[PDB]
């Protein structure tokens, strides 16, 4: 639970095919090859959930940084929730952050050749990565597909229709616009 | 996001199939990261969203898997009632309750390249963070995530899905995943399965799931639906499962997002392709992906409603004989197979404007002053369910049209054709529009700039940001895939992009694919 060693084969399209002797090493190299390929993108995706994009790109993204923090979690809250994981997932996520951090160090030692142009243009440096950062980069995207306030947009549509047509007619339109059922909608499940 | 899994009986080769197509946008660096993971007892090749230490689209030794994000109901808004004497208190179960106070500071690079710090304070209720207030009157709104605090557990559940060695272990992982996704599964032994994962709350039956829930404490959630009640199916008799953001099952309800799952849904493009064929192959799925990527979605259902009306008035308007002919001839998609600068079927241009003209003749009078907030419903990206039910003589709660359906269909035909005959030409060849192009930009769905993108124009396609075509043969996963724009997003300090920064775009545009690699023998021959 301390030795190491992983081979990395890059195909004609640059995809890394990793070959380890245990998962702890596999998931360390997993995070390394990805940082080597997408360091700035990973930096900025973490910054999205952390609410730190305005540090780099200005007040245009303040509203976004403000939303990801009022709905997000602190570091302690995330560390608490990572601590509630099973043994193996918790450790492989950590080794994943170590893999990313491995390349971050490698880039800071050879910035001209291993640090992407975005860091040079906007002159800032990538930060090291812990398991919290990996979870944040997961939250920045996956939560976008479940987070919304369409309920409040539905109440707005219903109100403007009520101030125009009255309660009787307004609810009829709304039940057609935002319906409750629609029994003829195509489905994915059909035949047991 | 689309997907498709096929059973052994519905598969030509006999082996199960799987097809991936997540629509997470087109950006450079791409939204996905391809990888090949190998270790004793673990061999998995595929791609996942940038950042995730697990594969979502691909296969391991035992099964292929894929996912599709959608518009499930795991987020409820609660309408808190505030205390007139104290804005920081809301009525909850017969008593005033103090909200939480969270202080946050943001550093900002202002207009002058020097840092700038702004202080903000956000409040949280029992239901979650407050997102809006209303001084008219004494009301505030909070957001309840059905998955709050469980994002980490869903990571492990997805990683556990990677490590699964059979369906039981894969289903156990889907049991633990707490957020709203659709999971897809195909075995080396011909079995396929579909799961609408996510922990879905048990809501009060006396409230309206389309609008915010009162937060007084008498309409709260009461646990989470057991996983066994989520939509799912193991080896369905029809032989396959397709999806493109639609109703999972007749029984499943959506609430705020009902207008995404209607009688006119774009998934019908994938159903049409599976039903028109017998036992299918990967290329058949690729063929359906092409159709889907260029389909004039309105033409799937409305063209027949149009051709009919024109046929019943074939004798009263000389132009209708021609329109009928060109409409029956056209294959309902806007493509550029001839590789010129224009789409191949000018009648699609007529049909485009016919719909636009038709849509307004239905809703302009009553919803015209609200198109900014309702047109995305009535002219929805995935279909026009309401409009179809009106023109199809189906009963509606409100009486939208005050005339006959054929009169409007002809009023739209005549006005559009009249405009096209005087401004362009008398025949369809002169109506063809120039193709619409797209580029892999710098800003993702999440809204942040993560790179420099690409200026390369490629034809617009209603296609997934990535595609996998996997056949689970008795020897292991097999097939082909494509992950544009490229694997490496690195850009040297002097501006030189990685040789693998855009080397997959042309193939993505020219519908060519690279081979899906799994065993070590093939991966060495690719290096
Ligand atoms: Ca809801
Ligand atoms: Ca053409």
């Amino acid at each position: 639970d301390k030795n190491e060693g992983v081979k990395v084969v890059r195909d004609n399209f640059g995809v890394p095919h990793l070959y380890a002797k245990n998962k702890k090493d596999l998931y360390e190299a997993y995070g390394y090859v990805m940082a080597k390929d997408r360091l700035f993108q990973l930096e900025m995706f973490r910054r999205g959930n952390e609410g730190t994009v305005s540090e780099i790109f200005g007040e245009d993204y303040l509203s976004k940084d403000e939303q990801s923090r009022r709905d997000g979690y602190s570091n302690k809250e995330i560390k608490k929730m990572i601590d509630g994981l099973d043994r193996q997932p918790k450790e492989l996520i950590a080794k994943f952050a170590e893999g990313i951090s491995r390349y971050v160090n490698e880039a800071l030692k050879d910035p001209d050749d291993k640090l992407s142009k975005e860091f040079h243009e906007y002159q800032f440096l990538p930060q090291k990565w812990t398991s919290t950062d990996v979870v944040r980069v997961y939250m920045v995207s996956m939560t976008y597909f479940m987070d919304n306030h369409q309920e409040l947009k539905n109440a707005e549509i219903l109100a403007k229709l009520e101030h125009e047509y009255g309660t009787e007619v307004s609810r009829k339109m709304f039940d057609d616009l935002v319906w409750k059922n629609d029994p003829s909608a195509p489905t994915s499940i059909v035949s047991e | 996001s689309n997907a498709a899994i096929v059973g052994s009986e519905k598969s030509a080769t006999g082996n199960a199939l799987l097809f991936s197509g997540p629509q997470v946008g087109f950006v450079a660096p791409g939204f996905l990261y391809e990888v090949g993971l190998h270790a004793p007892g673990f061999d998995m090749e595929g791609s996942g969203f940038i950042g995730y230490p697990f594969i979502m689209f691909g296969a391991n030794n035992h099964f292929a898997l894929s996912a599709t994000a959608g518009y499930g109901n795991v987020t409820d808004i609660f309408e808190e009632k505030l205390n007139a004497k104290n804005s920081s208190q809301y009525l909850y179960k017969g008593k005033w309750r103090d909200m939480e106070k969270r202080k946050e500071s943001f550093t900002v690079k202002g207009d002058n390249g020097e840092k700038k710090t702004v202080e903000k304070i956000y409040y949280r209720t029992v239901h979650g963070p407050v997102i809006s207030r209303d001084e008219t009157n004494k009301v505030a709104y909070s957001k309840s995530w059905s998955f709050r605090g469980t994002e980490a557990q869903s990571m492990s559940a997805y990683m556990k899905a990677n490590w699964a060695k059979n369906l039981k272990e894969f289903e156990n992982a889907a049991s633990e995943y707490t957020m709203s996704l659709n999971w897809y599964y195909a075995d080396k032994k011909g079995d396929i399965a579909y799961y609408h994962v996510g922990r879905y709350p048990v809501r009060n039956s006396k409230i309206d799931e389309r609008i915010p829930t009162p937060g007084t404490g008498e309409y709260e959630w009461k646990g989470f639906i057991p996983f066994k009640e989520n939509p799912h199916v193991i080896n369905p008799k029809n032989g396959y499962v397709v999806n493109w953001n639609n109703k999972p099952s007749k029984e499943w309800v959506n609430g705020e997002y009902s207008f995404y799952w209607g009688e006119d849904n774009r998934v019908q493009q994938y159903i049409n392709g599976m039903e028109a064929r017998g036992k299918v192959t990967l290329e058949d799925i690729n063929e359906i992906n092409y159709t889907a990527s260029f389909a004039q979605l309105r033409a799937n259902l409305f063209k027949q409603l149009l051709i009919d009306v024109l046929d019943k008035n074939k004798s009263t308007n000389g132009n209708y004989i021609y329109l009928i002919e060109k409409l029956e001839e056209w294959n309902n998609l806007k493509e550029d197979e001839n590789k010129d600068g224009y789409y191949d079927a000018g009648i699609a241009a007529f049909f485009d404007e016919w719909w636009n003209n038709l849509h307004d003749k239905l809703f302009m009078d009553e919803l015209g002053d609200f198109y900014g907030i309702t047109k995305e419903i009535t002219d929805h990206r995935y279909g026009a369910s309401l409009a179809y039910k009106i023109l199809n003589k189906e009963s509606t709660n409100y009486k939208w049209v005050n005339v006959d359906q054929e009169k409007i269909i002809m009023e739209s035909t005549n006005e559009v054709l009249a405009k096209l005959q005087s401004e362009k030409g008398l025949k369809a060849e002169k109506w063809r529009m120039p193709i619409k192009t797209m580029t892999f930009g710098e800003k993702s769905l999440i809204g942040i700039p993560h790179g420099y993108g690409s200026m390369t124009p490629i034809i617009e396609m209603n296609r997934g940001s990535e595609n996998h075509y996997i056949e689970m043969t008795p020897t292991g996963p097999s097939g082909f895939n494509i992950t544009p724009p490229g694997q490496i997003g690195f850009v040297k300090k002097d501006g030189t992009i990685s040789d693998h920064y855009d080397d997959q775009l042309v193939m993505f545009a020219e519908w060519k694919f690279k081979p899906y690699l799994f065993n070590k023998k093939d991966i060495n021959k690719a290096a």
